[PDB]
Protein backbone atom coordinates (compact mmCIF):
# COMPACT_ATOMS: atom_id res chain seq x y z
CA UNK A 1 0.00 0.00 0.00
CA UNK A 2 3.02 2.32 -0.27
CA UNK A 3 3.02 5.27 -2.52
CA UNK A 4 5.19 5.60 -5.13
CA UNK A 5 8.23 7.80 -4.51
CA UNK A 6 12.03 7.55 -4.89
CA UNK A 7 13.88 4.98 -2.48
CA UNK A 8 16.94 5.09 -0.35
CA UNK A 9 18.07 2.44 0.52
CA UNK A 10 21.46 2.01 2.80
CA UNK A 11 23.03 -0.86 1.86
CA UNK A 12 25.17 -2.01 5.60
CA UNK A 13 28.21 -3.30 5.82
CA UNK A 14 30.29 -6.54 5.54
CA UNK A 15 33.28 -7.35 7.67
CA UNK A 16 35.23 -10.54 6.96
CA UNK A 17 38.51 -11.95 6.99
CA UNK A 18 40.50 -13.36 3.90
CA UNK A 19 40.89 -16.79 3.11
CA UNK A 20 43.74 -18.00 4.43
CA UNK A 21 43.21 -20.07 7.02
CA UNK A 22 43.13 -23.73 5.01
CA UNK A 23 41.07 -25.53 7.78
CA UNK A 24 38.52 -23.14 8.05
CA UNK A 25 37.48 -23.94 4.18
CA UNK A 26 36.67 -27.80 5.50
CA UNK A 27 54.19 -21.87 3.76
CA UNK A 28 51.62 -19.46 1.87
CA UNK A 29 50.59 -18.64 5.58
CA UNK A 30 54.34 -17.61 6.58
CA UNK A 31 54.76 -15.67 4.11
CA UNK A 32 51.22 -13.79 4.35
CA UNK A 33 52.47 -12.87 7.99
CA UNK A 34 55.16 -11.47 6.81
CA UNK A 35 53.59 -9.46 4.72
CA UNK A 36 51.02 -8.35 7.59
CA UNK A 37 53.73 -7.65 9.63
CA UNK A 38 55.46 -5.41 6.94
CA UNK A 39 52.05 -3.73 6.47
CA UNK A 40 51.49 -3.36 10.27
CA UNK A 41 55.15 -1.80 10.63
CA UNK A 42 54.43 0.88 7.71
CA UNK A 43 50.92 1.95 9.35
CA UNK A 44 52.41 2.48 12.35
CA UNK A 45 55.17 4.74 10.72
CA UNK A 46 52.71 6.54 9.31
CA UNK A 47 50.62 6.52 12.80
CA UNK A 48 53.44 8.46 14.50
CA UNK A 49 54.09 10.81 11.64
CA UNK A 50 50.32 11.69 12.14
CA UNK A 51 50.41 11.62 15.97
CA UNK A 52 53.82 13.87 15.74
CA UNK A 53 52.58 16.02 13.65
CA UNK A 54 49.11 16.31 15.97
CA UNK A 55 51.23 16.87 18.95
CA UNK A 56 53.33 19.79 17.50
CA UNK A 57 49.61 21.76 16.40
CA UNK A 58 48.40 21.08 19.68
CA UNK A 59 51.17 22.86 21.32
CA UNK A 60 50.28 25.66 18.94
CA UNK A 61 47.14 25.99 20.60
CA UNK A 62 45.85 28.42 23.31
CA UNK A 63 42.60 27.96 25.13
CA UNK A 64 40.72 30.83 27.30
CA UNK A 65 38.93 29.65 30.64
CA UNK A 66 35.91 32.17 29.97
CA UNK A 67 36.59 33.63 33.03
CA UNK A 68 36.04 36.93 31.31
CA UNK A 69 33.20 38.44 29.17
CA UNK A 70 36.82 39.18 26.40
CA UNK A 71 36.83 35.06 25.97
CA UNK A 72 33.42 34.81 26.08
CA UNK A 73 33.36 37.26 22.97
CA UNK A 74 35.91 35.29 21.80
CA UNK A 75 33.78 32.21 21.93
CA UNK A 76 30.60 33.88 20.01
CA UNK A 77 32.84 35.41 17.65
CA UNK A 78 34.62 32.53 16.53
CA UNK A 79 37.55 34.45 14.57
CA UNK A 80 38.82 32.81 10.96
CA UNK A 81 42.43 32.09 12.24
CA UNK A 82 40.71 30.12 14.94
CA UNK A 83 38.47 28.09 12.16
CA UNK A 84 41.68 27.86 10.30
CA UNK A 85 43.26 26.28 13.57
CA UNK A 86 40.03 24.13 14.02
CA UNK A 87 40.26 22.76 10.96
CA UNK A 88 43.93 21.80 10.72
CA UNK A 89 43.25 20.39 14.15
CA UNK A 90 39.98 18.08 12.72
CA UNK A 91 42.28 16.95 9.53
CA UNK A 92 45.34 16.24 11.60
CA UNK A 93 43.19 14.29 14.46
CA UNK A 94 41.21 12.53 11.61
CA UNK A 95 44.21 11.19 10.28
CA UNK A 96 45.43 9.77 13.58
CA UNK A 97 41.96 7.78 14.39
CA UNK A 98 41.77 6.30 11.07
CA UNK B 1 77.32 8.80 -7.15
CA UNK B 2 76.79 12.94 -8.39
CA UNK B 3 73.32 12.84 -8.87
CA UNK B 4 72.42 14.30 -5.39
CA UNK B 5 74.10 17.66 -5.61
CA UNK B 6 72.17 18.41 -8.88
CA UNK B 7 69.06 16.60 -7.06
CA UNK B 8 69.80 19.77 -4.53
CA UNK B 9 70.14 22.21 -6.68
CA UNK B 10 66.22 21.83 -7.22
CA UNK B 11 65.61 22.03 -3.03
CA UNK B 12 61.70 21.90 -2.62
CA UNK B 13 61.07 19.08 -5.37
CA UNK B 14 64.29 16.98 -4.24
CA UNK B 15 62.36 16.81 -0.50
CA UNK B 16 58.64 15.91 -2.58
CA UNK B 17 60.60 13.20 -4.84
CA UNK B 18 62.85 11.93 -1.11
CA UNK B 19 59.44 11.82 0.35
CA UNK B 20 57.49 9.91 -2.26
CA UNK B 21 60.58 7.39 -2.76
CA UNK B 22 60.11 6.85 1.12
CA UNK B 23 56.86 6.39 0.98
CA UNK B 24 54.63 9.24 2.48
CA UNK B 25 52.47 11.44 0.41
CA UNK B 26 52.49 14.24 2.61
CA UNK B 27 55.01 16.81 2.77
CA UNK B 28 54.14 18.02 6.31
CA UNK B 29 53.53 21.27 5.53
CA UNK B 30 49.46 20.05 5.59
CA UNK B 31 49.31 18.92 2.02
CA UNK B 32 49.41 16.49 -0.47
CA UNK B 33 52.45 16.07 -2.57
CA UNK B 34 49.78 15.01 -5.06
CA UNK B 35 47.79 17.56 -4.61
CA UNK B 36 50.81 20.17 -4.78
CA UNK B 37 51.19 22.43 -7.91
CA UNK B 38 55.10 20.81 -8.83
CA UNK B 39 53.53 17.04 -9.02
CA UNK B 40 53.30 17.66 -12.80
CA UNK B 41 56.93 18.14 -12.76
CA UNK B 42 58.09 15.23 -10.26
CA UNK B 43 57.01 12.12 -13.30
CA UNK B 44 59.84 13.33 -15.89
CA UNK B 45 62.24 15.05 -13.07
CA UNK B 46 64.42 12.77 -12.22
CA UNK B 47 65.46 12.35 -15.80
CA UNK B 48 65.66 16.43 -16.27
CA UNK B 49 68.47 16.00 -13.36
CA UNK B 50 70.49 13.01 -14.95
CA UNK B 51 70.29 14.74 -18.50
CA UNK B 52 72.11 17.91 -16.12
CA UNK B 53 74.35 15.60 -14.59
CA UNK B 54 75.60 14.00 -18.16
CA UNK B 55 75.45 17.12 -19.57
CA UNK B 56 77.81 18.45 -16.78
CA UNK B 57 80.58 15.79 -16.77
CA UNK B 58 83.06 15.75 -19.81
CA UNK B 59 84.17 12.81 -20.99
CA UNK B 60 87.72 13.84 -21.18
CA UNK B 61 87.45 13.36 -17.09
CA UNK B 62 88.02 10.32 -15.50
CA UNK B 63 85.01 10.38 -12.60
CA UNK B 64 82.73 10.89 -15.63
CA UNK B 65 84.44 7.70 -17.23
CA UNK B 66 83.13 6.03 -14.03
CA UNK B 67 80.26 7.93 -13.64
CA UNK B 68 79.38 5.89 -17.48
CA UNK B 69 80.25 2.74 -16.27
CA UNK B 70 78.48 2.95 -13.08
CA UNK B 71 75.70 3.60 -15.18
CA UNK B 72 75.90 0.59 -16.91
CA UNK B 73 76.62 -1.13 -13.49
CA UNK B 74 73.45 -0.61 -12.07
CA UNK B 75 71.50 -1.11 -15.31
CA UNK B 76 69.21 1.57 -14.70
CA UNK B 77 69.27 2.77 -18.18
CA UNK B 78 68.75 -0.86 -19.14
CA UNK B 79 65.31 0.00 -17.02
CA UNK B 80 64.91 2.75 -19.29
CA UNK B 81 64.86 0.94 -22.26
CA UNK B 82 62.87 -1.18 -20.68
CA UNK B 83 60.75 1.70 -20.04
CA UNK B 84 60.95 3.00 -23.71
CA UNK B 85 59.92 -0.89 -24.96
CA UNK B 86 57.18 -0.85 -23.19
CA UNK B 87 56.12 2.66 -23.90
CA UNK B 88 57.00 2.43 -27.63
CA UNK B 89 53.42 0.47 -27.59
CA UNK B 90 37.43 9.66 -23.21
CA UNK B 91 38.10 13.01 -24.61
CA UNK B 92 39.74 13.86 -27.83
CA UNK B 93 42.00 16.20 -26.35
CA UNK B 94 42.73 13.48 -23.29
CA UNK B 95 43.74 11.35 -25.01
CA UNK B 96 45.69 13.66 -27.31
CA UNK B 97 47.25 15.32 -23.95
CA UNK B 98 48.02 11.15 -22.62
CA UNK B 99 50.11 11.14 -25.44
CA UNK B 100 51.69 13.79 -24.97
CA UNK B 101 52.63 13.08 -21.00
CA UNK B 102 54.11 9.74 -22.72
CA UNK B 103 55.97 12.19 -25.92
CA UNK B 104 57.71 14.38 -23.06
CA UNK B 105 58.51 10.77 -21.28
CA UNK B 106 60.17 9.92 -24.47
CA UNK B 107 61.52 13.65 -24.93
CA UNK B 108 63.33 13.23 -21.35
CA UNK B 109 64.64 9.76 -21.32
CA UNK B 110 65.90 10.41 -24.95
CA UNK B 111 67.45 13.53 -23.44
CA UNK B 112 68.88 11.44 -21.15
CA UNK B 113 70.06 8.62 -24.40
CA UNK B 114 71.74 11.82 -25.95
CA UNK B 115 73.36 13.25 -22.89
CA UNK B 116 74.78 9.78 -22.09
CA UNK B 117 76.13 8.82 -25.32
CA UNK B 118 77.73 12.30 -25.62
CA UNK B 119 78.13 15.23 -23.17
CA UNK B 120 77.51 17.83 -25.39
CA UNK B 121 77.96 21.07 -23.19
CA UNK B 122 80.38 23.57 -24.69
CA UNK B 123 82.17 20.71 -26.88
CA UNK B 124 87.14 8.46 -26.02
CA UNK B 125 86.01 5.57 -27.06
CA UNK B 126 87.63 3.10 -24.82
CA UNK B 127 86.01 6.03 -22.37
CA UNK B 128 82.41 4.45 -22.88
CA UNK B 129 82.43 0.64 -22.34
CA UNK B 130 82.11 -1.38 -25.26
CA UNK B 131 78.76 -3.46 -23.57
CA UNK B 132 76.46 -0.34 -23.93
CA UNK B 133 76.32 -0.86 -27.55
CA UNK B 134 75.55 -4.52 -27.39
CA UNK B 135 72.41 -4.08 -25.15
CA UNK B 136 70.99 -0.86 -27.30
CA UNK B 137 71.68 -3.52 -30.16
CA UNK B 138 69.48 -5.97 -27.61
CA UNK B 139 67.01 -3.00 -27.26
CA UNK B 140 64.45 -2.38 -29.66
CA UNK B 141 64.80 1.85 -28.98
CA UNK B 142 66.76 2.20 -32.42
CA UNK B 143 63.68 0.24 -35.06
CA UNK B 144 61.00 2.07 -33.02
CA UNK B 145 62.61 5.46 -33.06
CA UNK B 146 62.91 5.11 -37.24
CA UNK B 147 59.25 4.18 -36.80
CA UNK B 148 59.16 7.44 -35.00
CA UNK B 149 61.80 9.57 -37.89
CA UNK B 150 57.52 12.05 -43.22
CA UNK B 151 55.61 15.10 -43.09
CA UNK B 152 55.98 18.68 -41.84
CA UNK B 153 52.37 18.49 -39.63
CA UNK B 154 53.96 15.71 -37.81
CA UNK B 155 56.89 17.42 -36.98
CA UNK B 156 54.61 20.39 -36.11
CA UNK B 157 52.54 18.53 -33.95
CA UNK B 158 55.62 17.01 -31.59
CA UNK B 159 58.41 19.82 -31.71
CA UNK B 160 60.10 18.49 -28.54
CA UNK B 161 59.87 14.81 -29.65
CA UNK B 162 61.88 15.55 -33.02
CA UNK B 163 64.20 17.46 -31.55
CA UNK B 164 65.32 14.92 -29.34
CA UNK B 165 65.26 12.62 -31.94
CA UNK B 166 67.59 15.04 -33.69
CA UNK B 167 70.12 15.09 -30.81
CA UNK B 168 70.22 11.75 -30.09
CA UNK B 169 71.06 11.28 -34.01
CA UNK B 170 73.51 14.25 -33.19
CA UNK B 171 75.10 12.44 -30.32
CA UNK B 172 75.26 9.21 -32.21
CA UNK B 173 76.72 11.07 -35.03
CA UNK B 174 79.72 12.20 -32.65
CA UNK B 175 80.32 8.53 -31.25
CA UNK B 176 81.87 6.00 -33.70
CA UNK B 177 80.43 3.15 -31.78
CA UNK B 178 77.12 4.20 -32.02
CA UNK B 179 77.15 4.69 -36.11
CA UNK B 180 76.85 0.67 -36.74
CA UNK B 181 73.41 0.99 -35.05
CA UNK B 182 72.40 3.10 -37.63
CA UNK B 183 68.87 1.98 -43.21
CA UNK B 184 68.21 4.39 -40.92
CA UNK B 185 70.44 6.59 -42.74
CA UNK B 186 68.38 6.14 -46.06
CA UNK B 187 65.10 7.15 -43.36
CA UNK B 188 67.12 10.36 -42.62
CA UNK B 189 67.82 11.02 -46.29
CA UNK B 190 64.05 10.71 -46.67
CA UNK B 191 63.09 13.29 -43.82
CA UNK B 192 65.61 15.59 -45.24
CA UNK B 193 64.01 15.11 -48.47
CA UNK B 194 60.69 16.01 -46.43
CA UNK B 195 62.27 19.29 -45.33
CA UNK B 196 63.59 20.18 -49.35
CA UNK B 197 60.25 19.37 -50.17
CA UNK B 198 58.69 22.07 -46.94
CA UNK B 199 61.74 24.37 -48.40
CA UNK B 200 59.90 23.89 -52.21
CA UNK B 201 56.37 25.16 -50.15
CA UNK B 202 57.89 27.99 -48.50
CA UNK B 203 59.38 28.93 -51.97
CA UNK B 204 55.69 29.04 -53.25
CA UNK B 205 54.32 30.78 -50.06
CA UNK B 206 59.92 27.66 -38.34
CA UNK B 207 63.76 28.34 -37.22
CA UNK B 208 64.41 24.57 -36.46
CA UNK B 209 63.63 22.74 -39.72
CA UNK B 210 66.56 23.84 -41.76
CA UNK B 211 68.72 22.77 -38.50
CA UNK B 212 67.12 19.63 -38.50
CA UNK B 213 68.52 19.70 -41.94
CA UNK B 214 71.90 20.80 -40.95
CA UNK B 215 72.23 17.90 -38.23
CA UNK B 216 70.90 15.58 -40.55
CA UNK B 217 73.54 16.67 -42.68
CA UNK B 218 75.88 16.05 -39.89
CA UNK B 219 74.77 12.32 -39.83
CA UNK B 220 74.60 11.92 -43.30
CA UNK B 221 78.56 12.56 -43.41
CA UNK B 222 79.01 10.26 -40.02
CA UNK B 223 77.36 7.80 -42.68
CA UNK B 224 79.96 8.15 -45.14
CA UNK B 225 82.58 7.94 -42.09
CA UNK B 226 80.91 4.32 -41.00
CA UNK B 227 81.07 3.66 -45.47
CA UNK B 228 84.76 4.77 -45.75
Amino acid sequence: GSTNARAKIPLGFYYGHSYILPWESEPEIDQHLAMMVALQEDIQCRYNLACHRLEALLQSIDLPPLNSANNAQYFLRKPDKAVEEDSRVFSAYQDCIQ
Amino acid sequence: PGYAEVLLKERKHAQCLLRLVLGVTDDGEGSHILQSPSANVLPTLPFHVLRSLFSATPLTTDDGVLLRRMALEIGALHLILVCLSALSHWDVEQALTKQRLEEEHVTCLLQVLASYINPMSGANSSALPSMLLELLSQSCLIPAMSSYLDSVLDMARHVPLYRALLELLRAIASCTSMVPLLSVGTLLAKMKTCVDTYTNRLRSKALLVPDIQRTAEIVHAATANLRQ
